[PDB]
């Protein structure tokens, strides 16, 4: 099928700053990829984005209950959408599994990875580190960076390029905010 | 420190049309537009809270009375196809014999129209698998994860296959265990 | 327990 595409978006947005203390709510239509017209509840009426959106900003603006409506969305959208979904949203917390593991970087060569895999968390800021001996190991540190399940889990693999030599003890140190203390992972060779 | 938003679109001549809530990226839920139905993304969900799938249905018949206007207003310019990156990974560390899960994650791309399809061998397969309705990215293409469970094994080879209208030939991407 | 969704207006025709 090689028949043209045409894509309408909208994307009606609350975004919270410091729970509902600080609400900013915003209507945005999108024709492709390209937003044209925009309600922003910092501005109080819509406004063209685009030469494309200029007839929808001045016939919404001349809708008196149109922009009262939307004027009032911050309290009647935004902030009880935000009181129905806290407690499993906002709320959520889930502890990240953290495996070790040691691995190879050109195929068939002795191990010279050790790959401190995290697993299955919720929210996704975490912050993990190496230590050799007691020595946080900076150098050598490569990482899948934060990865999206698409189920309300992240994961990410952090990987220690170094060559092991026995009785050094290696530790993975992972800090997130569903934990009280830094989870703390360690191998041996 | 969050966001939730309230997607929709609705895409011609395919007369396609989707309503989602995400919440810091992640589905809240979206409404089933056939079965009129709202669709948690997890069960757990539909016990803190519900949505009145038929709100959805009246905004989609906006967006598309809006997209009538907006492509006679733009002179009849369609979208550029956008094809994807596309990546397969497991869920957690891979051990034979325990149960895992690949998952294909097909991002940025519009329109929002593909097909995907899971290869064990290259026969296709279709058995325990699921997927994501389209997901918004915040430069306005979209996002979207497939799911094949499976148990490994050195025996078999695994591969996940897009289709998209901005590809020139079909996408594999592969997965074996090693 | 209820959502809201939030409703959009029709275009210039
Ligand atoms: C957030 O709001 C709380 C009260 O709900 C207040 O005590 C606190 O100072 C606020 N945080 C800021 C603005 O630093
Ligand atoms: C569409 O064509 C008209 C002339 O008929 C012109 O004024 C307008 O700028 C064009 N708009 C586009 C390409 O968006
Ligand atoms: C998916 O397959 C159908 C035929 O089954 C085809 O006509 C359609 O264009 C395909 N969509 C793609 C490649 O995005």
């Amino acid at each position: 099928d090689t028949r043209p595409r045409f894509l309408e978006q909208v994307k009606h947005e609350c975004h919270f700053f410091n729970g509902t203390e600080r609400v900013r709510f915003l209507d945005r239509y999108f024709y492709h990829q390209e937003e044209y017209v925009r309600f922003d509840s910092d501005v109080g009426e819509y406004r063209a984005v685009t030469e494309l959106g200029r007839p929808d900003a001045e016939y919404w603006n001349s809708q008196k209950d149109l922009l009262e409506q939307k004027r009032a969305a911050v309290d009647t959208y935004c902030r009880h959408n935000y009181g129905v979904g806290e407690s499993f949203t906002v709320q959520r917390r889930v502890y990240p599994e953290v495996t070790v593991y040691p691995a190879k970087t050109q195929p068939l060569q002795h191990h010279n990875l050790l790959v401190c895999s995290v697993n299955g968390f919720y929210p996704g800021s975490i912050e993990v580190r190496w230590f050799r001996n007691g020595q946080e190991e900076k150098t050598g540190v490569v990482s899948t960076g934060l990865i999206q399940n698409g189920d309300w889990t992240f994961q990410t693999l952090v990987m220690l390029e170094t060559v092991p030599r026995s009785g050094e003890v290696y530790t993975c140190q992972v800090e997130h905010p569903s934990l009280t203390s830094p989870l703390t992972v360690e191998w041996r060779a | 420190e969050h966001v939730i938003i309230q997607a929709e679109f609705y895409l011609n001549p395919d007369q396609s049309g989707e309503f989602m809530f995400d919440f810091d990226g992640d589905e809240i839920f979206h409404v089933d537009m056939a079965k009129k139905e709202t669709v948690w993304r997890l069960e757990e969900f539909g016990r803190f809270a519900s949505f009145e799938a038929q709100g959805a249905l009246a905004n989609i018949a906006v967006d598309k009375a809006n997209l009538e206007i907006m492509t006679k207003r733009s002179n009849y310019t369609p979208i550029t196809n956008v094809p994807p990156e596309v990546t397969v990974l497991t869920n957690s560390p891979v051990e034979l014999r325990e149960p895992n899960v690949l998952i294909c994650f097909i991002d940025k791309f519009t329109p929002p129209v593909v097909n995907v399809t899971w290869l064990r061998n290259g026969k296709p397969v279709t058995t325990g698998v699921s997927e994501t309705v389209f997901l918004p990215r915040e430069d306005h293409l979209f996002r979207k994860f497939h799911y094949l469970p499976f148990l490994p094994s050195t025996e078999d080879v695994y591969d996940c296959r897009v289709e998209h209208w901005g590809l020139d030939e079909p996408l594999l991407k592969h997965w074996e265990f090693d | 327990a209820g959502f809201k969704g939030e409703q959009g207006p029709k275009g210039e025709p």
